[PDB]
């Protein structure tokens, strides 16, 4: 069971991206509750980090002395604790957990202790939380204590730098504050007095960086006050300040790369500002006066963003995070120097995923997300290298509500609904179909296109329902819907069914008390089945427009709560039901075609019990001899399991079900899981989304 | 934070003529009394000093011919110089004074049961016995007849969207008619026979119905609808407790209040107005209890603060007969005065003038107290300390009975005590934050209800009071001190009626006010209690134009002085009349206080102008810290520094 | 210089009494169910907050960095700023969603990333833009204990309750929901938790007639149960949509006539008491929109000219509000049940105001635990002048009077986020939401 493709975007916060300084490197940014490490060169993820019970906040390499790539890395979050990451090849070998710091952990920072004696590693941690303390960690082997903590009473810590003196190995650290006076002084037990206490700027100093140092320790200073100061250490001070208005909050120099054999260290800066602004900075060959070397960034515009910026190896590229969750990577030109062009890069919803579903012919999937957004991917084929890699293609509407169901009619005609009152229908442009004709048979769009350029169309529009609407489905020959509404009493609570040439309702089954969570059709196309919150189920037959068949009292259930999702066999024979009551139910009737006896229905097999709650049961389409049945089910935790069932003789009870592979840690689920999409077979591959930003393809075979 | 005080009891008796007076009615300019009797129309003047006598009596015996032929209605014709008269019978007769010749202008073939006439007296109104209202004209010129009974809500319907016990047993079936202030609107109130219970409808002046009443359970056979404003009044008897409520011109319930006795004990008669829709009279009657034969026949008057209706001054009569009230009224032309007529033949007169009960005091251990009556309670706020608005206090005492009267010593370095007189004619002292008990003494001798007259408090252990004659008004000054209070002395009867009684704390000096307008210093101590004119320059010939109010004794540059403010915005030193815009005023140690109508306030000190707010009446100053605490008509206080 | 005003709209959602009851009040315009796309509730979408909120698709801090914007290009400086949200009843959505929204404004106001409100108003307190306070509007249905608890967590320090009319038939034939003895009790609970509560009248509704609105406004100010602290008027509107506009479509409801309109509303002004202030006189409802109400927007000048011809004059806050001789004016009356107090400068002759506070005892009704020893409460303090400096001689006198008159050992005052310093530099401490001082 491997993982063929991953979907994600950053989180929103200030330093989330990370990028390691080698002849490789390695992006680091973290997604809702785990770290992601993802190759930059137009490639895929390649492992996923979990761990964190909350949000990932801040990320950062160890920086290499002699210029190897990275090999650990920290990671600070949401969740009152730290944890040190060691990999060796995207193996995820050995995570460490640190804990105090109660409050949100907002800023950390590691470096490689220069220890002559003991060479093993010895690292060094310092960790800002919002607590208003900052404390320490010194590692050595699997060796973790805590050190001299220090409070700031009522004050903040805001950025965190550290570095060495320039010719005595001697810690020092550079600590931002919400007072314009970033504290610079030691911190061991045997140097923790500090020194001096800078208060150049005017405001809350956003940014603080130890740069690299030619002879002398250089410095850069950042605040919302809308300069930035570059400040001198040799034990003494001096200052250079610079200019660019509105709020500044990203400074980096540029580091070192061994240029065949030899290390080599430029002077360069980079700022990255909320007016949608970066900038380039570099000394004056006569007086070494810094002024601009371009202008890149998306002025005028709307969307003000830009937290974070990052400077690649070599000066070869730069890196920017936004505001909402976009990224933005920019390319030297090598024929021009005086030139850079945007470059393509991994996208994602910046809220949880509620839905999708296949392409019909099997090449495309839309996602609808909670950041009020419809999106497609769909893969990218080059022309020549056997790799294939899936981008995001069209975002075919920015609505203004939360989106929850989703259905798809043709290959180009889907039904959206919200929460509100209405439903909605769009239809590819013809723009759309010739651009995507060429990626799959030109390359994909970067972020402005998508955003500005990229949109569908409005046709329909359905009325009547009552409430929000909760549910949508389709029949096997695409001609009849069925949806339900979100409601509290027997009357508001019903199934309405429309025609799909038409879009007008046709009939309006009402049987259920509340509201209606999962509804399917059958493979057959002569029956319709509909759960409910009210822990019960109804079974709709059309006669040769709809009538009731089959029926479920309270008694008359085995599930005690509220039933979650519901399934069809590919014989259309017998049904599945998951609740959340730990259980799933496999009913059987064997009623098709003709069916003279009345009811009759029942389970007619055993139950299990899985570790947690179902929200997602799924039947394989295709059938293989020996008559046995597989499940896919999506746990509550974010799990994801694969069982066998098949029909015993006499005793339901005995060895009804066999197991199967389960996901590993890596190739999991973070919050939990909300749809189990099977491929569409006989002219192998399934989808799942949750509430963690992901998206995520899998791939088995027996 | 005011409250009322009486300062007239005219009273005459033994009234001769026909036998059980049934109704009566007043005549202003130069008029008195008219009671008709079952026999004729009686003219009475009491208002004369020596002349208490009927004057051109008339008699009419041969309409009823010794029947009962009950009159109705009696009313004054303003300036036409006649008296229409309707009886039970069913005619409507223009009687005529010096002439006593009769007019029957109007016949009806069922009895009337309640006539009653305009404001402006332009239209009059019959309540026929055919319940059927009928309007007439001021010439008695017929204009419409309308049905009583009829079920229709009226006009002034509510327009709605789609989203969405019988009658009390004691209550006499009989319509009650009242009018509002300008003369727009009127309610009848009657039973109905539908339903069984009391039903309020509104006309508008023109006989167009605007609505009905709500179905209350409970109502009562009263009607009274306030002069100003819109609020009209009734009763609502439950099941727990006796209860005051008001309708509005829509016809809904909207407030009320309680009455303060048992669940079922008593009845209500009547209700009225006062002149200026300021003061309610609650008329009530003892149910039960006929061992001592309805030992209860109160009335109270009852005023609004801040949506609290006060219970101020309460009377009490026996319902033996001899001295059983059958009418009552108040006087169309001047406020805080009404008219009583009895059954064995007895007619009385009460005046009340509005007052606030300062402490006044030296300049230290003064505190300033300020007092007020509510019901069985007193309210006493300490103004040196704490500003407390209205309806709170600094401290509060509970009486068993409720009280009529308080008064501050006037004892210099002691001003911090008060003596109260409930209405069962006992006096209460309380004496020096908290306060004790000290005595509750009982009277000698009191006959009649509310015959003691000014109570001043002068020393420790004395007390002076004011006692009206019946033939030949004369006042006479009784002398109260004991150990049980005896009246130790009464001086002489004095020529006249005493209004004012003002003391100065300062010189132990005592002033007397006569109606008239001289002035008398009268000597408590004296060996003769001998009085004396009040002693000017020279010649002494001190005597106010008018009345006055208020009157107070200042010492200005080195002699003493006496000040007086009447109820027409006139202030008046010594005979002098300086000015005539004030509104209020205040003496407080050499420190003169005054508003002035013109919306400033005088501050002249005894050997500038500042702005305030419309109607601002000064209520108390303190010398200490030189804050004064002005009070607007809305309810809230104001403390201000002059300098 | 001046503190700026922030307004800030929520999301579209329906008002919570239709589900027991048929509809909504009669008169509302406005809503989901409605024929206005993106009407919240109370709004058709098209005064300069409605478009400038859907432009940010409902963003709290898209919205707030645009106004930002907006006011600091015009020359306006936004080192103060004071927030108000709009939208119909917020206190009924879903509480992650409150949660979500007040937490956003504090973190685009300060810059820092919060979880949960709490950190962001750690943080916020530190900031260098400070945040004076927060309005929300409330039925009376939905300002019980815990809705006042949650309002107190959020920072926000001044109500908007929204009783239509005194009369009670009123309330039952419009489908208000509630009964006016709701609403008296509301006003309770909210004065003796320490809050600044202003109501909405409407002076047309139908059934109502020209003398019962001035008897009912007259009651309005001298019944003790309700004497607000402000005061707005909103003359009625008949738009399309709404169950009002059924009714006078169908001949049975008549507007006032302007003259009539106008003369109502001068007396109305000239009746207010000094320490009462009037907010507003008109609503912003576009005007080609309404079928039949007021005439044009020119109503406060109409009303003062007529209150200048007829004699009367208006004694609010607004009209009184901006060396001279200046001294001191204390005054006292009874609200809900308490014992209120309005001490204030002022200079009598050119009847101008400088500096106000408002202090109460409180009753025996509180609950807040910070308030169960007899302690006093400042509700509000708010200076606009110029000379020691007058806040200091408001707040020495306040607690002097406190600690004589009122008989309290504890003081408490309500306060924003800058405020909070402020009142810590003269030897406040924080406890709660409250900044409280031992007084002996
Ligand atoms: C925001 C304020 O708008 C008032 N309101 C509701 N409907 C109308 C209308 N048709 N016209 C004017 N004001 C109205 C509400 O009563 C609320 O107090
Ligand atoms: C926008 S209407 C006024 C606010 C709230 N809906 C109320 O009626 O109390
Ligand atoms: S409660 Fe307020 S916002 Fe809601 S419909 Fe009624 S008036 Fe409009």
């Amino acid at each position: 069971l491997e993982t063929s493709h991953v979907f994600c975007c950053p989180n929103r916060v200030r330093g989330v991206l990370n990028w390691s300084s080698g002849p490789r490197g390695l992006l680091a940014f973290g997604t809702s509750c785990s770290v992601v490490l993802y190759d930059p060169l137009k490639r895929v993820v390649v492992t996923n980090l979990n761990g964190h019970t909350a949000r990932v906040n801040c990320i950062q390499w160890i920086c290499k002395q002699d210029g190897s790539p990275s090999t650990e890395l920290v990671s600070g979050g949401s969740d009152n604790q730290v944890i040190h990451w060691e990999i060796e090849d995207n193996q995820l070998l050995k995570a460490v957990h640190l804990q105090g710091h109660e409050g949100p952990v907002y800023a950390v920072h590691a470096v490689y202790q220069r220890r002559t004696s003991d060479p093993a590693l010895c690292t060094l941690i310092v960790s800002a939380a919002a607590d208003s303390a900052v404390r320490l960690w010194s590692k050595k082997g699997p060796e973790v204590m805590c050190l001299q903590t220090l409070n700031f009473g009522n004050g903040f810590a805001l950025a965190l730098c550290l570095s060495f003196l320039p010719n005595t190995d001697v810690p020092i650290l550079a600590c931002g504050n919400d007072d314009c006076r970033i504290h610079i002084f030691a911190q061991q037990n045997d140097q923790f007095q500090k020194v001096l206490s800078l208060c150049g700027h005017e405001d809350w100093i956003r940014g603080v960086e130890w740069a690299a140092f030619g002879r002398d320790l250089f410095l850069a200073s950042c605040s919302q006050d809308c300069l930035i100061r570059i400040w001198k250490l040799y034990v003494t001070l001096e200052t250079v300040l610079a200019g660019h208005e509105n709020w500044v909050n990203a400074v980096h120099w540029q580091p070192v790369f061994y240029k065949d054999g030899v290390l080599q260290q430029p002077v360069r800066l980079l700022s990255a500002s909320m007016d949608k602004t970066m900038i380039l900075w570099a000394p004056d060959e006569e007086s070494g006066v810094w002024l601009e070397q371009v202008r890149v960034g998306e002025v005028g515009g709307n969307t003000l963003g830009f937290y974070d910026c990052q400077f690649n190896e070599d000066g070869s590229m730069i890196i920017a995070h936004a505001f909402h969750g976009a990224l933005h990577l920019w390319k030297q030109n090598t024929v021009n120097p005086r030139e850079w062009t945007p470059e393509i890069v991994i996208s994602g919803h910046f809220d949880g995923v509620q839905d999708l579903v296949w392409d019909p012919e099997g090449e495309f999937i839309i996602t609808v997300g909670t950041d009020q957004t419809t999106r497609l991917f769909a893969p990218w084929k080059r022309k020549d290298q056997s790799q294939v890699t899936w981008h995001e293609i069209a975002r075919p509407q920015i609505h203004g509500y939360d989106l929850k169901c989703l259905a798809m009619i043709n290959r180009f005609q889907f039904v959206s609904g919200a929460d509100e009152k209405v439903l909605r229908v769009f239809s590819a442009p013809r723009n759309f179909v010739e651009n995507f004709c060429a990626i799959t048979g030109t390359e994909p769009p970067t972020e402005d296109h998508l955003l500005q350029n990229t949109l569908w169309p409005e046709v329909q529009k359905l009325y009547g329902h009552g409430y929000e609407i909760f549910c949508v489905t389709c029949n096997s020959s695409k001609t009849l819907l069925a949806s339900a509404c979100k409601a509290a009493k027997k009357e508001h609570a019903a199934i309405i069914l429309w025609n799909t040439t038409s879009w007008k309702q046709v009939q309006n089954l009402v049987f259920h008390s509340l509201t209606v969570t999962q509804m399917a059709f059958s493979p057959n196309e002569k029956f319709l089945l509909a759960v409910s919150r009210d822990r019960t189920w109804s079974l709709w037959k059309k006669q040769d427009v709809f009538s009731l068949f089959a029926f479920t009292n309270k008694i008359t259930s085995v599930h005690s709560r509220i039933i979650w999702s519901c399934d069809w066999s590919p014989d259309s024979k017998y049904f599945f039901t998951g609740s959340r009551d730990k259980k799933v139910v496999v009913w059987g009737e064997c009623d098709s075609t003709d069916d003279c006896i009345e009811h009759n229905i029942g389970p007619c097999s055993s139950v299990l019990d899985v570790g947690g709650a179902v929200t997602a049961v799924s039947v394989c389409p295709v059938l293989h001899p020996s008559q046995r049945y597989v499940v896919a089910v999506g746990l509550e935790c974010g799990k994801i399991c694969l069982y066998t069932w098949k029909k015993t003789d006499q005793v339901p009870e005995i060895n009804d079900w066999t197991h199967c592979v389960e996901t590993s840690q890596s190739q999991s689920h973070t919050l939990a899981i909300r749809k189990l999409c099977w491929k569409n077979c006989s002219g192998l591959h399934f989808a799942s989304c949750g509430e963690d930003h992901t998206v995520k393809i899998h791939r088995v075979n027996k | 934070m005011r409250n009322l005080k009486l300062f007239r009891t005219l009273e005459f008796r033994d009234i001769q003529g026909p036998g059980n007076p049934q109704c009566f009615s007043l005549r202003t300019e130069q008029g008195t009394v008219l009671i008709g009797s079952e026999h004729g129309l009686i003219e009475v003047d009491p208002v004369s000093r020596e002349v208490k006598n009927e004057v051109s009596l008339v008699a009419e015996g041969f309409l009823p011919e010794d029947g009962s032929g009950r009159i109705v209605g009696v009313q004054d014709l303003l300036d036409q110089e006649s008296v229409c008269v309707a009886t039970a019978s069913g005619d409507v007769i223009l009687c005529s004074l010096s002439t006593q010749q009769l007019e029957c202008v109007g016949s009806v073939a069922s009895g009337i049961s309640v006539m009653s006439w305009s404001p402006d007296q332009e239209l009059v109104l019959l309540a026929t016995g055919q319940q059927t209202l009928i309007m007439m004209t001021k010439d008695f010129e017929p204009i419409l007849e309308q049905q009583i009974h009829q079920d229709d809500f009226g006009e002034s319907k509510f327009i709605t969207v789609g989203w969405g016990e019988s009658a009390l047993p004691w209550d006499d079936h009989r319509p009650q008619v009242t009018w509002r202030g300008d003369g727009q609107f009127f309610a009848v109130s009657v039973v109905c026979p539908e339903t069984g219970a009391r039903k309020v409808r509104v006309w508008n002046r023109e006989f167009a119905l605007q609505s009905t009443s709500e179905p209350v359970a409970g109502l009562g056979p009263a009607l009274a609808w306030k002069p100003s404003g819109s609020l009209i009044a009734s009763t609502q008897d439950k099941p727990n407790q006796q209860d005051i409520v008001f309708f509005e011109k829509n016809g809904l319930l909207h407030g009320h209040f309680t009455l303060p006795f048992l669940k079922d004990e008593v009845k209500v008669n009547d209700l009225l107005w006062n002149a200026d829709s300021s003061v309610l009279a609650v008329w009530l009657e003892d149910l039960q209890r006929e061992e001592s034969s309805i030992p209860k026949t109160c009335v109270q008057l009852w005023t609004v603060g801040n949506y609290h209706w006060y219970l101020k001054q309460s009377l009490s009569f026996s319902t033996c007969g001899k001295s059983k009230i059958v009418s009552l009224m108040w006087d169309p032309v001047t406020p805080y005065r009404l008219h009583v007529l009895c059954q064995g033949w007895h007619y009385l007169a009460y005046d009340w003038h509005w007052t606030t009960d300062r402490s006044v005091g030296d300049n230290s251990s003064d505190l300033s107290n300020v007092a007020v009556i509510d019901g069985n309670r007193v309210l006493v706020t300490v103004f040196r300390q704490t500003v407390v608005p209205p309806p709170m206090c600094t401290y509060q005492l509970l009486f068993p009975h409720p009280v009529n009267q308080v008064t501050f010593l006037a004892h210099p370095q002691k001003s911090n005590d008060l003596a109260v007189l409930d209405a069962s004619n006992q006096i209460s002292v309380y004496k020096c934050k908290r306060y004790k008990i000290q005595f509750e003494n009982n009277e000698d001798q009191d006959v009649n209800p509310l015959k003691l007259g000014l109570l001043t408090w002068i020393e420790e252990d004395v007390f002076l009071a004011v006692s009206h004659s019946e033939f030949s008004p004369r006042s006479v000054i009784h002398h109260l001190t004991a150990a049980g209070q005896l009246n130790v002395s009464s001086s002489a009867a004095v020529d006249g009626v005493i209004i004012s009684l003002c003391c100065n704390s300062k010189t132990k000096s005592v002033v007397l006010q006569l109606a008239d307008g001289q002035i008398f210093k009268y000597l408590w101590e004296s060996p003769s209690l001998a009085i004396k004119p009040w002693k000017n320059s020279g010649g002494f010939p001190v005597r106010f134009p008018y009345p006055c109010t208020q009157t107070e004794l200042a010492m200005i540059g080195e002699e003493e002085c006496v000040l007086g403010l009447t109820d027409r915005c006139r202030f008046f030193i010594n005979d002098i009349e300086v000015a005539s815009n004030i509104t209020s005023f205040a003496v407080y140690d050499e420190f003169l206080l005054l508003t002035t109508h013109s919306h400033t306030c005088q501050c002249f000190c005894l050997r500038v102008l500042r702005k305030v707010e419309r109607g601002s009446r000064i209520v108390t100053v303190v010398p200490q810290d030189t804050k004064l605490v002005l009070q607007m008509p809305r309810g809230n206080l104001e403390v201000v520094h002059h300098r | 210089s001046g503190i700026a005003v922030v307004a800030v709209m929520c999301k579209p959602h329906r008002c919570p009494h239709i589900s027991f009851t048929g509809n909504i009040c009669v008169y509302c315009p406005g809503g989901p169910d409605s024929d206005f796309e993106y009407s919240t509730q109370s709004y058709t979408g098209y005064e300069p907050t409605s478009m400038r909120a859907i432009r940010a698709r409902y963003d709290p801090f898209l919205q707030t960095r645009h106004r930002i914007e907006q006011l600091k290009q015009l020359g306006h400086s936004v080192d103060k700023v004071e927030f108000i949200v709009m939208g119909g009843t917020f206190m009924a959505l879903p509480e992650e969603y409150r949660d979500y929204f007040i937490r956003n404004l504090h973190d685009a106001l300060s810059g820092h990333t919060s979880n949960n409100i709490y950190e962001a108003v750690k943080y916020s307190e530190r900031s260098l833009t400070k945040c004076i306070g927060i309005t929300i509007e409330t039925r009376p249905d939905y300002c019980m204990k815990r809705h006042l608890s949650d309002m107190l967590t959020y920072g926000c320090t001044r109500l908007e309750i929204g009783v239509q009319s005194v009369y009670e038939d009123v309330a039952r034939d419009t489908n208000r929901g509630h009964t006016v003895k709701a609403v008296c009790e509301s006003f309770h609970l909210a004065k003796d938790s320490g809050f600044k509560v202003v109501a909405h009248m409407m002076p047309d509704l139908p059934n109502v007639g020209l003398e019962r609105d001035i008897e009912q406004f007259t009651e309005f100010f001298e019944n003790p149960a309700f004497r607000p602290d402000g005061l707005k008027l909103y003359p009625t509107l008949v738009i399309r949509g709404t169950g009002l506009y059924e009714l006078w479509k169908s001949g049975r409801y008549k507007s006032y006539s302007p003259s009539d309109l106008v003369e109502l509303v001068a007396r109305i002004l000239a009746l207010v008491p000094p320490w009462t202030r009037v907010y507003r006189v008109q609503r912003d409802i576009p005007m080609p929109l309404v079928s039949s109400g007021v005439e044009h927007g020119n109503l406060r000048e109409l009303a003062l000219a007529r209150m200048k011809d007829l004699g009367i004059q208006c004694r609010d806050v607004r009209t009184r509000e901006v060396p001279y001789q200046v001294e001191l004016v204390r005054r006292d009356y009874v609200a809900n049940g308490g014992w209120e107090t309005f001490l204030s400068y002022e200079d009598p002759d050119q009847d101008i105001l400088i500096g106000l506070l408002r202090l109460r005892k409180c009753s025996e009704e509180t609950f807040r635990f910070e308030l169960g020893g007899g302690v006093s409460i400042v509700r509000e303090l708010h200076v606009y002048g110029s000379v020691q400096g007058f806040g200091m001689l408001l707040m020495e006198e306040a607690e002097r009077i406190a600690r004589e008159e009122h008989g309290s050992g504890k003081i408490a005052v309500i306060s924003g986020v800058g405020t909070r310093n402020y009142y810590r530099k003269i030897g406040y401490r924080l406890q709660g939401p409250y900044m409280v001082k031992m007084l002996k």
